[PDB]
C-alpha cells in the first residue's frame, strides 16, 4: 500500500493534468479560428 | 474502485476533441452564432452536444494519448471550419440574394443592409421548420463515421477550388429575373431621356426602381423561393466526395 | 527497495516480542521509514501544484 | 448515508449549467436578445439584466417541478435495504423532471440520437428504434436535453423571426422614400430608429410577449 | 370482428414483451423479460397448449435463458449470464444441496459443479439465479 | 443571529443584480446611452462614465428606502418566541419596499403574476419585480423616442438644403454633428433632464 | 521538462499573429477582396466565404511544416552536456520552418535587420514581399475589369444615352460574364500552384 | 392486505434472501398466519426448520416480510 | 433435413442457430463478432463442425457444462500460481471429479509441487485462479 498508494498518487495527477492541458488547447484552438474568421 | 473515477475522466477527454470538431459550426450558423447566443448557457450545449455524438464507446480508453496533439488540433479545426462551410451553403446564397437585389435598386450606392438579412432569416427559418436539426446533426455523425482520428483525414482539396463558383452560379440565376426587369426599364427609360432632353432621368430612376424590385418578386416570391431552400440543403450521403482519410 | 529491508526485521520481532536490541533496531528503522515516505508524499505534491499553477496561469 | 452527502454536494456544484441547459431559460434568452437585435440597439437594455427578467420567469414557472424533489428526498425512508430498490427510488425520483422533458423535446429530435448511441454501444448489428416506442419505453435521461436544448433554440428562433418581421417592413419603406428624393448618400437607421420604437412602445409587446410564454407552459383559472 | 375459427396467438412485429405476456396465461404465472431481452422481435402465428416445452425450444432458438423460482418467470438473454466461485468454511456442498431440493429453487438444466464433500464450488446460470446462490452460502457460514 | 449572519451576507452578495433590476438605475442608464446614440456618438464619453453618475443620480432617491430597514432593524424586538410572529416580523420590514414597487408596476400584469383589495394584503415581492423592471424598460423607450425627435430635423434641413444645391454626393454627417450638439448645449439639456428625472420620483 | 510546457502552451496563444503575418495567408486574403472590389459588390461574396477558404488553403501549406516539426522533436535524445550543443539541436526544429521562410524574401531586408540567419529578421521581410507580391496579380486581374466597364460606357456616348449611370448598367454584365469563364475556380487554384504542388 | 388492493406492473417484482438468527421459519410463518399477511401465492421458500429462506414478490410485500423478521430478531 | 444457409452473417446470428443442435446456449464475444460467414451448411456432427471451424477461422471455445463460450484467439491469457499446503495431484482430482476437467487444455506443471502453469480461455482462466487461491486460504 505505500507503494501502490504512491504509483497510484501519480496516476490521477498526471491524467488529470493531461485533461487539463487538452481542454485548454482545444479553447485557444478554436479560439484561434474564431478571431482569424473576424479577421 | 478506480474505474469509477477514470470513466468520467476518459470521457471529459473525449469531450475536449468532440469539441474542437463541432465548435465552427456554431459560428457559422445564423441560427446559433454568438449573435444570437449569450456566452453562459453557449459552452453548456457545445459540449453535450458532442457527447450525445462521439463515435467511440465512452467507458474506453481514447485512442488519443500522445500521438500528436498539436496538429490534431489543427486537424479538427480545420475539418470543422469546412463543415461549417458546407452547412452554410442556402444561407450564404439566400444572403447573396438579397445583396444583389439591395444593390440594383440603388440604395447601396454610398460605399463607392436590412433587405438580405430579411432573406436570410427567411431561409433560416423555412429550412428550420421540416427536418433541419435532423440532418445538420447526421452530417456530424457522419463525419465520425468517415474521419475518425488517429486517422489524418483531409478536406479533399481538388473539389474544394469549384467552391466559390459552386455558390456563385446558384446566386445568378436566382438572381435572375428581377435585374432583367430592372435593366429593360432603366433603358425604356433612357429612350424617354433620348426623347425628351432636359428630363433627368436618372433621378426619376431611383423613384420607380424600388416599387419594380419589390413587385417583380412579390409574383415568385411565394410558389418558387422555398423549395430551393430545401433543394440546396447538404445532405449527408455526399460525405464521402469531400473527405478522404490519409493511413 | 528499502520496504524490503523493513519487513524482514518484522518477523524476528514477531517470533520474540521481549528482545531489547531488537525493537531498538526496529524503532530505528520505523521512524526513519515514517520519514521517508512524507517526504515523498510532499514531494510530489509541489511538483503537480506548479505544474497546475502553470495552466492557472494561461488559462 | 456519508455519501449520500457526497451525492448532494457533487449534485449542488453543478447546478447553474444544468440550469444553462435542461430548463426553458434558453428560451427567454435567445428571445430577448433578438428583441434588443432587431430594434438595432446595441449594448442598451444592458443584457447583465436582461439575464435577470429572463430568469425570473423561468424560475416562476419552474418553481413547482423544483418543489417536489425536496419534498421526496427530504423524506426519512431515503435508505432502503436493497441495492436495486435504492437504485429504483431515484428514478421515480427523478421521474418528474423527466416527463417534462418529454413534453416539450421534438420526436425525431430525441428518436435520431438512441440509435446514435446504440451502435456506438454495441455495434452496427443493432437493429433500429421507430416511433412505437412512444407508448411503454422511456428514454435516458442525458439522450434527451441534447435533443431538447436544439428543440428549444428552434422554437425560440420559431418566435424570433416572426417579431423581427414589422420591423424590416419599416426599414424598407424609409429606405424607399429616402430614394423617392434624391437623398441616395444619406444613412436610413438614424431616421427609422425614432418609428422603429414607436411600433414597439404603442404596440406594448413586452407586457404580452411575457404573458405569452407564461401562456406557452401553464394556464390561468 | 375477429375472424378465425381456432385458437392462436398472432403476432405482427412483436418484441417479446407482448409476445410472453400473451403466453403469461396458459403459463399459470407473470412472465418477467429482461431489458437486453426485449429488442429482438417475432412475428408469425403461434399455438400454446404445453407452453413449459414451447419455452424451452423458443430459448433455444431464439437464444435466450430462463428461470422459473415458484412464482414468476424471468427470461433473459444468452450475453447475460454470470458466473460464481465460493467457499465453504464449515458446511457441505451435499448439505447446501439439499436446502435447494428441498425448499424447491433446484434447478436441474444449471446444476452445482464442484466436489461431494468439500467447500468450494462453481455456479453459473441466470442473473437472478446466481445472487440467490452466493447470498445463501454466506448466509449460512456465518449463521454456523 | 447566526442564520441571520447569512442573510445579511446574501443580500450583500447579490446587491449587484438587485440593483440591476429591481430599481430606476435601468431607467437613468438606458435614457444616458441613447442620447449618445441621439447625437450620432459612438464612444464619447464612455460605457463607464455614464454609469458612475446614473448610480449616483439613482442613489439618491434610493438611499431612504434603504436607510429606514436599517433603523428599524435595529430595533430590539427580535427575539420572539413564534416562528410565524418573525415572519410576519420581516414581513413588515419590506413594505418600504413594497409600497416603492406598486407605485411604478402596473396592477393588471402583477395580478397575472399572482393568479401564477391589496390594502387588506399586499401582493408578493417576487410576484412584481420583472413587472416593474419590465415596465420602466416600456416607459424609457418611450421617453427615449421623445428626446430622440428633434434631432431628426437637423438631421434632414441640412440634407435638404444640400440636396436644394447640386451637391447631392456629400455625406452628411459631418455638417450635422457640428449642428447636433449645438442644439444640445444652446438648450442646456443635460442640466434639465437630469432634473426632471430626479422630480419624476422625489417631490421637490 | 515542465519549462517545455510553457513554450507549447505559448505556441497556441501566438499562433492567431503567425497566421496573421508569417505565412501565406497574407498573399491569399488581400486578392479576394481586391477581385471583389473589382467587381463592386461590397457583401458578396460576404467576407466570411473568403476567410474560410482562404484559411483553409493557408492551412495547407503550414500543414507538413508543423508535420515535419514534431516528427523532429518527437527525438527525445536532445539531452546532452553542453548548454549550446542543445541549443543548436532546437535551431534544427526550426530550419524546416525557415527554409520555407527564406525562399520568398529578398535578401535586401534580411541583412539590413540583423546588422541594426536569425528568425526575426525575415517576417517582416516576408510580408512586405506578399504585399507586393499580392499588388502585381491584382493589377494584371484588375484591367480587364476596367476595359468592358470603359467599352458600355462608349456605347451609350455612341447613341444619346449620356445623362444615364452606366455603374447600374455595367455591374450586371461584369458580374455575368466573370461568372461565365468559372474565374473563381481560376484564380483560387492559379495561387494555389504557386506555393505547393497541388492536386 | 386486508384495507387496500395494491396493483404494481410485473418489471417490479423484487426478491430477498433474510437469516433469521434465533427464530425458526415454521413460528414466523405461524406468526403471519395468525396476523393475517399470509399470500399462498408468493409463499416463503426455504427449510423447514432452519433460518434461511428465500421470499418473492410485491414490494410492499417484501419491505413488511423483511422488516418484520428483523424486528423479531431483535427481541429474542 | 436440415441446415443452415448463410449469406453474410456476422458470427452471433450464425452460431445461435446451431444451439439448438448443440443443447447448450452459445455465447460469442464482440471482439469475435465482427468476422463474418457465407455458405450452405449442414448441422448433422456439430461436435466436429464446430471444431474444425474453429480451426479455420481461428477461435477458442470451452464448454463447461451449462453453454459454450466462444472467444477469438488473440484473447488467451496465462498465469503461474502456486499453492502452499497442497499439491497438483488433488487439484486434477477436483477437476477430474467436478467436470472442468479440458482435455484440450490441461494443466503444465510438476506433479507434485505447488508452481504450475495455466493458458485458455478468459473464462478457464479465471476460474482456475480463483479456485486455486480458494483452497489455501482454507487449509
Amino acid at each position: 500500500d505505500p507503494k501502490e498508494l504512491a504509483i497510484s498518487q501519480e496516476m490521477i495527477s498526471d491524467y488529470n493534468l493531461y485533461v487539463s492541458m487538452v481542454s485548454t488547447l482545444t479553447r485557444k484552438g478554436v479560439g484561434a479560428v474564431e478571431t482569424l474568421l473576424r479577421s | 474502485f478506480y474505474a469509477l473515477y477514470f470513466e468520467i475522466h476518459h470521457l471529459v477527454a473525449s469531450a475536449a476533441l468532440g469539441f474542437a470538431r463541432v465548435a465552427p459550426i456554431f459560428f457559422f450558423l445564423p441560427f446559433l452564432n454568438s449573435g444570437v447566443l449569450s456566452g453562459a448557457p453557449r459552452n453548456a450545449i457545445i459540449i453535450l452536444v458532442a457527447l450525445g455524438v462521439w463515435p467511440h464507446a465512452l467507458n474506453e480508453a481514447p485512442p488519443f494519448l500522445s500521438v500528436a496533439m498539436i496538429p490534431l488540433v489543427l486537424q479538427e479545426a480545420a475539418v470543422g471550419v469546412m463543415l461549417g462551410c458546407l452547412l452554410s451553403w442556402p444561407f450564404w446564397v439566400m444572403h447573396a440574394l438579397g445583396c444583389i437585389i439591395d444593390n440594383q435598386r440603388g440604395a447601396t450606392l454610398s460605399s463607392s443592409s436590412e433587405m438580405a438579412n430579411f432573406l436570410n432569416m427567411f431561409a433560416a427559418v423555412v429550412y428550420l421548420q421540416n427536418g433541419g436539426l435532423v440532418t445538420m446533426v447526421d452530417v456530424l455523425n457522419k463525419s465520425y463515421q468517415l474521419c475518425d482520428p488517429m486517422n489524418e483525414c483531409t478536406p479533399s482539396l481538388p473539389p474544394l477550388l469549384t467552391f466559390i463558383n459552386q455558390v456563385a452560379q446558384n446566386a445568378l440565376v436566382l438572381a435572375s429575373p428581377v435585374v432583367l426587369v430592372l435593366l429593360l426599364s432603366e433603358v425604356f427609360l433612357g429612350l424617354l431621356s433620348r426623347f425628351a432632353p432636359q428630363m433627368n432621368a436618372f433621378a426619376i430612376s431611383l423613384t420607380v426602381k424600388s416599387g419594380i424590385a419589390v413587385l417583380i418578386m412579390l409574383l415568385y416570391f411565394s410558389p418558387v423561393l422555398p423549395d430551393n431552400v430545401l433543394r440546396l440543403s447538404f445532405q449527408a450521403t455526399g460525405l464521402s466526395s469531400w473527405f478522404y482519410e490519409r493511413g | 527497495n528499502l520496504q524490503t529491508q523493513v519487513t524482514e526485521a518484522l518477523d524476528k520481532l514477531a517470533a520474540k516480542p521481549s528482545d531489547p536490541a531488537l525493537l531498538a533496531a526496529y524503532q530505528s528503522k520505523l521512524s526513519e521509514y515514517n520519514l521517508y515516505r512524507n517526504a515523498q508524499s510532499n514531494t510530489v505534491k509541489v511538483f503537480k501544484d506548479i505544474d497546475a499553477a502553470i495552466i492557472q496561469n494561461f488559462r | 448515508n456519508d455519501i449520500s452527502l457526497i451525492a448532494l454536494l457533487a449534485f449542488s456544484t453543478l447546478l447553474p449549467f444544468i440550469i444553462a441547459s435542461g430548463t426553458c431559460f434558453v428560451k427567454f434568452s435567445i428571445v430577448f436578445v433578438m428583441v434588443r437585435n432587431a430594434l438595432g440597439l446595441q449594448q442598451i437594455p444592458s443584457n447583465m439584466t436582461l439575464n435577470g427578467v429572463a430568469l425570473l420567469l423561468s424560475m416562476f414557472v419552474m418553481w413547482p417541478i423544483m418543489h417536489d424533489a425536496y419534498v421526496y428526498f427530504e423524506d426519512e425512508d431515503v435508505t432502503f435495504n436493497d441495492i436495486s430498490s435504492l437504485s429504483k427510488h431515484v428514478d421515480e425520483g427523478l421521474d418528474g423532471y423527466r416527463d417534462y422533458l418529454i413534453k416539450y423535446s421534438d420526436r425525431e429530435l430525441v428518436q435520431f440520437f438512441e440509435n446514435a448511441q446504440l451502435k456506438r454501444q454495441y455495434g452496427e448489428e443493432t437493429e433500429t428504434v421507430k416511433r412505437d416506442k412512444d407508448e411503454i419505453e422511456k428514454p435516458s435521461i442525458f439522450a434527451l436535453l441534447p435533443a431538447y436544448a436544439l428543440s428549444e433554440i428552434k422554437s425560440a428562433f420559431k418566435i424570433g423571426f416572426y417579431l423581427y418581421l414589422p420591423f424590416v417592413v419599416v426599414d424598407l419603406v424609409v429606405s424607399s422614400v429616402l430614394l423617392a428624393l434624391g437623398m441616395m448618400m444619406m444613412s436610413p437607421v438614424t431616421i427609422s430608429t425614432p418609428i422603429k420604437l414607436v411600433l414597439f412602445v404603442a404596440l406594448d409587446g413586452w407586457t404580452l410577449l411575457s404573458k405569452g410564454l407564461i401562456l406557452q407552459y401553464m394556464d390561468i383559472a | 370482428k375477429i375472424p378465425v375459427t381456432g385458437s392462436g396467438f398472432v403476432a405482427k412485429d412483436d418484441s417479446l414483451r407482448t409476445f410472453f405476456d400473451a403466453m403469461a396465461l396458459q403459463l399459470k404465472e407473470p412472465v418477467i423479460v429482461s431489458k437486453m431481452a426485449a429488442r429482438k422481435k417475432i412475428t408469425g402465428n403461434f399455438e400454446f397448449h404445453d407452453p413449459n416445452a414451447l419455452l424451452e425450444k423458443l430459448s433455444l432458438q431464439l437464444g435466450l435463458i430462463w428461470y422459473f423460482d415458484g412464482q414468476a418467470i424471468y427470461i433473459y438473454d444468452a450475453s447475460e449470464m454470470r458466473n460464481a466461485v465460493v467457499s465453504l468454511r464449515n458446511v457441505s456442498l451435499n448439505e447446501f444441496n439439499n436446502f435447494l431440493k428441498r425448499s424447491g429453487l433446484y434447478n436441474k438444466n444449471y446444476p452445482l459443479r464442484g466436489d461431494n464433500r468439500k467447500g468450494t464450488f462453481y455456479v453459473s446460470g441466470p442473473p437472478v439465479y446466481v445472487d440467490m446462490v452466493v447470498n445463501a452460502a454466506t448466509m449460512m457460514d456465518k449463521q454456523n
